[PDB]
């Protein structure tokens, strides 16, 4: 999400409002973990 | 505690919510909120400071002094002196370490202090 | 309660913990990374182009050379040393002497949040205006590319080359604004807020990223070269990260005591 | 329990006072998988680079101030054997690759007593420069045993005196005062670490992933991880009891995968 | 009917000319809950502080001219002993802590006769600074004492003398003409309250819950109520019945919730 | 095991060395119920009463004779502030109610080391008068200031001192020879009781319900329980090791009854 | 609703058009009790 209300529409499609990664095909977690 | 293993004793940390004075005397943090340390095999002693305020929310920055911006003092002082054999370096000395617990939040983001650029 | 920090590990306690009472409820989640860093912030303030240009050179840079100085701005919120990437920021407390003062940026604001080591997102841009009635457009080139020099002759006037291409040109209306958001375009996979090592294996700089950025703008005016003018015009360049994502943990800068 | 063995090839370093080995991100640091920027079949990991090396570090003394540090970059170290660090096999390997990823299981040694006092900050620290000096070149093995520790100041709390381009005679010089590679040293363990105090332990163990820039990175040049011991709290003991501990540490690379085979590094 | 007896602790008090009491804003002011602001377990309601504690006014005369008024802060009025109001237990854990919440019950009593005339009108008003004097001080017991009954003025009825901070030199004094904190003496029955007419009854009764800018308060400075009594008709009788008849007020602390527990209030 | 934290209200103690709890007569003490001598609702334990208080005692030497001891009264010590045992909220609960029943948690630490050598016996010891003088007046802090530690004598041995009522003069004055309140050192350990062996551990832990020869007693008079500590061994250590080591307890009232609210207890 | 004849369509979500209280987890009423 982020800092954005716009609950309703999005007029340009994801690929080209953002950047997608391509294929090579609440609960926050610990940064450290003793073993 | 970093000083020496051999070394044995006890620290009385205290957390008092704003009086009119700061409070200095054993017998004054005492009635407050304490808990007692004991030195030992293990070297650390966790310490929460309760969220005591007037307001679900406080002022992060004392921009002037109030109720909802400062909340009193954390203080330390030694229970029973330390104790230490022959032979043994003195003035042994404890680390400090603060941290957010785990109901801690904040609130509203603000402009930073651009100040340590210069 | 007895623990022993030197672990690595110390869990985070409550009031109940070792005294009597409750957990306080959650009252924000603006800690978030996403919209934390969700807003515009300003980057730099540039001088607007009122002809084709000639990149500054790399560095060093000996005196003699002919170029156009604090007109190209580099999108990152590192360092930066007259358009170009930088490790040291500097600035001139001194503006007094010989020789051209380097335009230096820094997105204050994101350093001193910047509590970790890699950082990625898409980048929305807008150009403000810092002159009246101001009619400017805005050039972009992508990282790892470069600004398109010279110009063609129309009409017997020079038209700069830079009114062209196949990169995003955006002209605002009299006295309007440009705003548009660009994808992470970098060949690198995140932007290293600290880095450590170097980009070539011969005379290179030890902490200084080679495409650690979004890009480079630049603002012109859309007029020929002959309607140049003489007084200086300069615009605002304000940065927001989106959809924005951290890695490891690192340092806030020092505060001083002084 | 506080007594362990890890063994690794025709390795094995035990220790009677072990507090648990702290992984930094993840529960299991070893797993990986090959680099996405490479289609060359890489080199992953034989028995004869997986096990542990062992080095030397300048010993502690009670003159050694709080926040003064020693770095081991790596693989940084194993290319100039800082503290006699020489990585056989690995090394040979890596100077014979361009690229290479891995992540690194490392244990700092330091034994004291009973009666001594004092605590070293033993952390892995992501993409620094602490090994260039500020004009840039590396320190050499002569300039890291002249100098023992190096002192924290306000050049390095700030960043001020990182490696930079020099910007040339045309440009008027600036006034540099501030650096993305600065060190806060009241905040150093936010990184992977543990903190070697006389009272508890005699070592330390910290395990970490590969991380950087991009999927893999040059063999020659790279630095993502940086083993720093720092003084915490100043030495101290009484007359008699043994001075000057020394400080040893084992590294252990872990999942390493090699791109990109060539003749052997020659600087140019 | 008329006549009630509202027992509390070990105490006791009766009237035979009850108008029933007047509860605000909810049926039972009394139900309340622990402050959210706070994650320390709270002291409640314990026997020696569930009671009435009772204390002086200064006495009704002819000469009390239409709307001059008495004021009793709370729990201010326990922290001075105004009226000889001596909290006992109550006001010992009230200078313990930090933060105080909670509601009220109060009984004002005044027994005038058949042949007397007169009317007060007895309220209980939320957030007023009528206990403090314009130049920012509180009244002392004998300042409250030498003026008996406070008279309505343009002042008060204005809010143009409550405390304020003083400028400084380096702005011009500006002309006060009003302040939020005001007393518009016609609409004071807006509040919950009764009047206690000479001809009707001998004591009024009011039941507030607890109120504030925040969850709860300091226990110190708060003082979201304040009994006012004030008059609407002015006393009157013929010479031979008894003059300058007496009033006293009764007030119970009502599910009290205090947090922040340490060694008594001590000002600075 | 040895390391454990007791929590009450907003108070924690914790200790490293814990022999267990030493718990008097019944498995749990701490259950009790109210007084059948009182037709009052009482006032019973509320959060900021329910906690630990701490105090000081004076320091342990080498010059401390065998049997040499030191008494705390309970409530007594609340009442005169000893060693700075300021209640706070139990104090003044207490001086406002005319009878008071409760049991005693109490801790007494005096942490020594592995070189040094001596034996303290804690006890909690029911119905003496060993906080008061023969003339029959309590100890002053200051008395108890300078004579630091009491030593056992004839006159203890015997309870040939304690307080009493001088006959007068038609009366020839007796020879005082023997008091039901003496003290017989060899027995002390038949109470309930720890010892603190410099060697074993740096403190004690005794828990105790309420006793008496009514269900309930005078707030102002009572003393059924009495902390005693007294030495077993001599302490003693080599030069250089840590001198004259520290005594301080934690008491925590348990149960708590108070009857017969008044205002506050003022000397006759 | 208050001062708003917007019937239709909200843009913004409820939760940044508006701010709205965090959990601790006609008919006019009168204000004042006689009992």
């Amino acid at each position: 999400r982020g800092n954005n209300g716009n609950m309703t529409f999005n007029y340009y499609a994801n690929t080209y409002q953002n950047s997608v990664d391509f294929s090579t095909s609440g609960i926050l977690n610990p940064l450290g973990y003793l073993k | 505690f970093c000083g020496p293993m051999m070394a044995r004793g006890k620290f009385l940390l205290s957390y008092s919510p704003p009086n009119g004075t700061q409070p200095q005397t054993l017998s004054e943090a005492m009635q407050c909120t304490y808990s007692i340390w004991d030195i030992g095999l293990n070297s650390s002693w966790t310490f929460v400071v309760p969220y005591i305020s007037p307001s679900d929310y406080r002022e992060t920055r004392a921009i002037t002094n109030s109720v909802y911006s400062a909340d009193g003092w954390f203080s330390l002082h030694k229970l029973t002196k330390i104790t230490l054999p022959p032979d043994c370096p003195q003035s042994p000395c404890i680390l400090f370490f603060a941290s957010a617990g785990e109901d801690y939040t904040l609130r509203l983001p603000v402009d930073c202090n651009p100040s340590y650029v210069f | 309660s007895t623990d022993n920090a030197e672990t690595g590990v110390i869990e985070a306690g409550n009031t109940d913990t070792d005294f009597s009472g409750e957990l306080a409820a959650p009252g924000s989640n603006h800690t978030n990374v996403k919209f934390l860093f969700d807003r515009s912030r300003l980057l730099n303030v540039i001088k607007v182009l009122e002809k084709d240009a000639v990149f500054p050179r790399p560095f060093p840079t000996q005196e003699g050379a002919q170029q156009d100085d604090g007109y190209f701005c580099l999108l990152t919120p590192r360092p930066t040393v007259a358009s170009r990437p930088a490790t040291r920021f500097g600035l001139y407390a001194n503006p007094s002497g010989s020789g051209v003062l380097a335009n230096t940026s820094l997105d204050f604001n994101f350093y001193s949040l910047a509590c970790f080591t890699y950082f990625r997102s898409d980048l929305e841009v807008t150009v403000v205006s810092l002159e009246p009635d101001l009619e400017f457009a805005v050039g972009w080139f992508p990282s790892g590319s470069e600004y398109q020099a010279s110009s063609f002759v129309y009409d017997q006037l020079h038209v700069p080359f830079h009114f062209t291409g196949r990169t995003p040109r955006a002209f605002a209306s009299k006295g309007g604004k440009v705003s548009f958001v660009l994808p992470w375009n970098s060949v690198s996979s995140v932007l290293p807020v600290r880095w450590g090592g170097a980009s070539k294996l011969s005379s290179a700089t030890r902490g200084l990223p080679a495409h650690a950025d979004w890009g480079t703008i630049y603002a012109f005016v859309p007029r020929p070269n002959e309607k140049k003018s003489t007084a200086v015009k300069h615009v605002a360049v304000y940065i927001r990260y989106k959809n924005a994502r951290a890695w490891c943990p690192s340092m806030l800068p020092f505060r001083s005591y002084k | 329990d506080r007594v362990t063995t890890q063994t690794a090839g025709n390795t094995a370093i035990n220790t009677q006072s072990s507090l648990g080995v702290l992984c930094a991100y993840v529960e299991d640091p070893t797993k990986s998988d090959p680099p996405s920027s490479s289609t060359d079949q890489p080199t992953t990991t034989f028995t004869a680079i997986d096990r542990w090396y062992t080095g030397r570090l300048n010993s502690w003394t009670k003159a050694v101030k709080t926040f003064s540090f020693q770095a081991v970059p790596l693989p940084g170290a194993f290319l100039s054997r800082q503290g006699g660090l020489n990585g056989g096999a690995f090394t040979a390997t890596l100077h014979r690759h361009f690229l290479m990823k891995c992540g690194w299981q490392v244990q700092v040694q330091c034994n004291l007593t009973q009666f001594h006092q004092g605590a070293l900050l033993v952390a892995m620290v992501p993409e620094t420069t602490l090994d260039v000096k500020p004009d840039g070149k590396a320190k050499s093995l002569q300039e890291l045993n002249e100098e023992q520790w190096v002192e924290m100041s306000d050049d390095y709390r700030t960043g001020k005196n990182m490696p930079f381009q020099s910007l040339g005679t045309y440009y008027r010089p600036p006034n540099w005062t501030w650096g993305p590679n600065f060190i806060n040293p009241y905040q150093v363990t936010v990184f992977p670490h543990q903190i070697l105090n006389a009272r508890t332990s005699t070592s330390v163990d910290i395990n970490v992933p590969y991380i950087g820039e991009t999927p893999t990175q040059s063999s020659e040049t790279q630095n993502s991880w940086t083993l720093l011991v720092m003084v915490l709290v100043p030495l101290d003991y009484k007359e008699g009891a043994t001075t000057d501990p020394e400080i040893t540490f084992s590294v252990r690379p872990t999942s390493p995968y090699f791109n990109g085979l060539r003749n052997r590094y020659t600087a140019g």
